[PDB]
This record gives structure tokens, sequence and C-alpha cells, in this order.
């Protein structure tokens, strides 16, 4: 729907942040991919909140 | 369940 689409992924797993730089996300939640270039990407949850989580529990999720 | 990769971003 924008020539440059949000990139999603859905988590696979609970991960609880283990400092305040990480972001806490649980077992099938959407979350916008804001920067995948390191093992830990920062990533945006629905409530707005960002930080970085392990790629290795991270999906892909297909564009529309 | 996986291993965590290493840390890569930048802390403080």
């Amino acid at each position: 729907s924008n020539a440059q689409p949000k990139k999603y992924a859905k988590s696979k797993y609970d991960f609880v942040a283990r400092n305040n730089s990480e972001l806490s996300v649980l077992k099938d939640d959407i979350l916008e991919i804001l920067d995948d270039r390191k093992q830990w990407w920062k990533v945006r949850n629905a409530s707005g909140d960002s930080g970085f989580v392990p790629n290795n529990i991270l999906d892909i999720v297909r564009p529309p | 369940p996986p291993e965590l990769p290493s840390v890569d971003y930048n802390s403080l």
C-alpha cells in the first residue's frame, strides 16, 4: 500500500528482555522490523515500544 | 529453545 512497506516479523517464542535495551516479546507477537543488520534486530511492538530481540526467535511475515 | 546470539547492539 506504500512504495516502501513496513517489514514485520512474528516471534516464535516468549523472550524476556535482559536489560532495558532489549524488548520483551511473546510468542506470536507481530513486530515491526526496524533494523535487521545485526544478530539482534531492533523491532517495534504494537504498543510502540522498541528495542532489540534475537534474530533467531523471529520469523519474517509475508507482505500482504 | 534457541541459545541467544551474542550481543551486537550498544548498551548504555
